[PDB]
RNA sequence: GUUUAUUAAAAACACAGCACUGUGCAAACACGAAAGUGGACGUAUACGGUGUGACGCCUGCCCGGUGCCGGGAGGUUAAU
């Protein structure tokens, strides 16, 4: 397969490089979320003109944005006051919901399934480093607090 | 009704906690009759051998006066909770005071 | 108690009684009760899929709660009851605010005592907690393989599973066959062993004791003819071939396990 | 019935020969998968059974190009 | 108790009990090109298969052969 990169790829592409990749690359990943399109003769002239001078670049702003994004919540910390147990063991694990919806109620207007967890799912009470994946290259460090009422 | 004499060791990282711990089993007793005669937390002391995989744990004696039903549910709150390494509970002789 | 009868005529001779003095003298509730019309062993094409069974006494189906998804709300066992369609015998328990549900009755279990449900709870037999809050090394029941399924490993009574470890997401279970399988800590346990432990104790003593439960006789393959079964004819009880099923595939000795896609979750088989 | 939605693949018969030649009727099924293809068009997937084979004209031509066929003979995905 | 309706009712079949064995649940297994059904709205004190055939006393030696189970280096070994 040709396939023209629209989006920066991690390892292998840099924006609009027509290296070889397996089929599945193409059609499961790269293709549906719009990182890619097949390269067949028009498209070829479709990203020719029309896109790599003028879209890339609108592509690459919206990076900048994303990085904006991270800075809508300058604070960048949660105090998480949920019910808990007799000294530390919470009653229920903070999943990603709970923190999207607490970032989102006070903070970042970021949707759930950027929200990562590097330590798990954050059963002992206390302080907790948390990470978002607003853009590929760069993260976000949340120091997201729960407290036992 | 009946003297006692426990001396409970708490795990190294939740030594923070044993402050607290402190205040909820002797919430348990001192409600029930039966008074606390001695406070003695001997604190993070070395282990003559490794318990569980680790070094220096948190020794607390309370010797205390109680019912034989506080004192036994005191005794399944350690079994059922990973923060308390061991413990053992001795029989009455009377009160006693100081000695370490 | 475990009673044997007196034999006072042949077939009662040897019979054994698992004589319960607790079990609910009386209806069961119905609410929960429902039709379970007989196969017969049959199935859709209308033939005999499963042999062997066929008859006995009619039966309703109880609708036991294996989920137990009342979280935080205590409950009152009512009573005792017979569950006909299972082993284990069943409890009646109501719920502190109305609801009433039939559960598999544990060993340490009577009128009057009660359960409480959820992800806190007390650790005591009956309560049903998430296998991550229950203590390492404990004797528990009614467990589930998929977290908020119903409940499928130890149901029968008498059985229970033992938790042997754990490693955060996953639990090490060791199953009564032996089977030390891994499952997923998420997943509820009704704590405790389940009850009517003297169920195996019983004989029934008769041939028709067997038929009034629901199962017909069984023919030897040796007995019948070479057409119907692979052992057959031999003028005078003869075998001189490798035991096997009805449809050649060797019996005694022979591993038919081939899911492959469940082998991961298998620690060590059972022995 | 196991037939591709995008070619057409049908199972067609035929013999299975021994090493002496002893030829006895059988068939062969096509390479089956209920795969599910982004159709950027309407912003959406679309489950369409098709062969191996299939997949390799689906890569080759558009998605829009083969479900344009698709609704030409009159189906649906 | 069942059995050769229409020459055999028995010592034959079954039987309760006994054992070996398979089966961790989308169970083994069975019917079925498949979907899907039974098994079972059951979950190893359960289920299927094989043998033996209440109860009492017992059930000895052989793993060379045929099967099965485990090992997994070496040899030989198909498509590719
Ligand atoms: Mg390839
Ligand atoms: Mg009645
Ligand atoms: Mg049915
Ligand atoms: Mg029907
Ligand atoms: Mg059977
Ligand atoms: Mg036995
Ligand atoms: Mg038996
Ligand atoms: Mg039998
Ligand atoms: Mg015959
Ligand atoms: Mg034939
Ligand atoms: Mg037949
Ligand atoms: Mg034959
Ligand atoms: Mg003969
Ligand atoms: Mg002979
Ligand atoms: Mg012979
Ligand atoms: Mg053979
Ligand atoms: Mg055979
Ligand atoms: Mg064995
Ligand atoms: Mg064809
Ligand atoms: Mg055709
Ligand atoms: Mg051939
Ligand atoms: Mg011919
Ligand atoms: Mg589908
Ligand atoms: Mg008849
Ligand atoms: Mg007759
Ligand atoms: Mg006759
Ligand atoms: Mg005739
Ligand atoms: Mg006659
Ligand atoms: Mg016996
Ligand atoms: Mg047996
Ligand atoms: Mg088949
Ligand atoms: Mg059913
Ligand atoms: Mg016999
Ligand atoms: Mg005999
Ligand atoms: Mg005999
Ligand atoms: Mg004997
Ligand atoms: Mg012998
Ligand atoms: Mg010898
Ligand atoms: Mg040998
Ligand atoms: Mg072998
Ligand atoms: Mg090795
Ligand atoms: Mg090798
Ligand atoms: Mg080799
Ligand atoms: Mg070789
Ligand atoms: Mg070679």
């Amino acid at each position: 397969m040709q396939v023209i990169l629209l989006d920066k790829v991690a390892n292998l592409g840099s924006l609009g490089d027509q290296v070889n990749v397996k089929a599945g690359y193409a059609r499961n990943f790269l293709v549906p979320q719009g990182k890619a399109v097949p390269a067949t003769k028009k498209n070829i002239e479709f990203f020719e003109a029309r896109r790599a001078e003028l879209e890339a670049k609108l592509a690459e702003v919206l990076a900048a944005a994303n990085a904006r994004a991270e800075k809508i919540n300058a604070l960048e910390t949660v105090t998480i006051a949920s019910k808990a147990g007799d000294e530390g063991k919470l009653f229920g694990s903070i999943g990603t919901r709970d923190i999207a919806d607490a970032v989102t109620a006070a903070g970042v207007e970021v949707a759930k399934s950027e929200v990562r967890l590097p330590n798990g799912v954050l059963r002992t009470t206390g302080e907790h480093e948390v990470s978002f994946q607003v853009h590929s290259e760069v993260f976000a460090k949340v120091i997201v607090n729960v407290v036992a009422e | 009704m009946r003297h006692y004499e426990i001396v409970f060791m708490v795990h190294p990282d939740q030594s923070e906690q044993v402050p607290g711990m402190i205040e909820r089993y002797t919430a348990a007793i001192t409600g029930a009759e039966g008074k606390i005669h001695r406070l003695e937390d001997w604190g993070r002391r070395q282990l003559a051998y490794p318990i569980n995989k680790l070094h220096k744990a948190h020794y607390v004696l309370m010797n205390v006066e109680a019912p034989q039903e506080v004192i036994d549910e005191l005794e399944t709150t350690f079994r059922f909770n990973d923060a308390v390494i061991r413990s053992m509970v001795m029989r009455t002789k009377h009160a006693v005071t100081e000695a370490s | 108690a475990v009673v044997k009868c007196k034999p006072t005529s042949p077939g009662r001779r040897h019979v054994v009684k698992v004589v319960n003095p607790e079990l609910h003298k009386g209806k069961p509730f119905a609410p929960l009760l429902e039709k379970n019309s007989k196969s017969g062993g049959r199935n859709n094409n209308g033939r005999i899929t499963t042999r062997h069974i066929g008859g006995g006494h009619k039966q309703a189906y109880r609708i036991v709660d294996f989920k137990r998804n009342k979280d935080g709300i205590p409950a009152v066992v009512e009573r005792l009851e017979y569950d006909p369609n299972r082993s284990a015998n069943i409890a009646l328990v109501l719920y502190k605010d109305g609801e009433r549900r039939y559960i598999l009755a544990p060993k340490g279990l009577k009128a009057g005592d009660q359960i409480q449900s959820g992800v806190d709870a007390a650790i005591k037999p009956g309560n049903t907690l998430p296998m991550r809050n229950i203590p390492v090394g404990s004797t528990v029941h009614n467990v589930e393989m998929k977290p908020g399924k119903g409940g499928q490993l130890a149901r029968s009574a008498g059985t229970y599973v033992q938790i042997v470890a754990r490693d955060g997401a996953y639990v090490t279970l060791r199953l009564r066959s032996g089977e030390m399988r891994k499952v997923e800590a998420d997943c509820r346990a009704t704590l405790g062993e389940v009850g009517n432990a003297e169920h195996m104790l019983r004989v029934l003593g008769k041939a028709g004791a067997a038929r009034w439960r629901g199962v017909r006789p069984t023919v030897r393959g040796t007995a019948m003819n070479p057409v119907d079964h692979p052992h057959g004819g031999g003028e005078g009880r003869n075998f001189g071939k490798h035991p096997v099923t009805p449809w050649g595939v060797q019996t005694k000795g022979k591993k038919t396990r081939s899911n492959k896609r469940t082998d991961k979750f298998i620690v060590r088989r059972r022995s | 019935s196991r037939v591709c939605q995008v070619t057409g693949k049908r199972p067609v018969t035929g013999n299975n020969r021994s090493h002496a030649l002893n030829a006895t009727k059988r068939r062969f099924l096509p390479n089956l998968h209920s795969h599910r293809f982004w159709v950027e068009s309407e912003k959406r997937f679309v489950t369409l059974r098709v062969s191996a084979k299939g997949m390799r004209v689906i890569d080759k031509k558009g998605i829009d190009t083969v479900l344009a066929e698709l609704r030409a003979r009159g189906e649906k995905y």
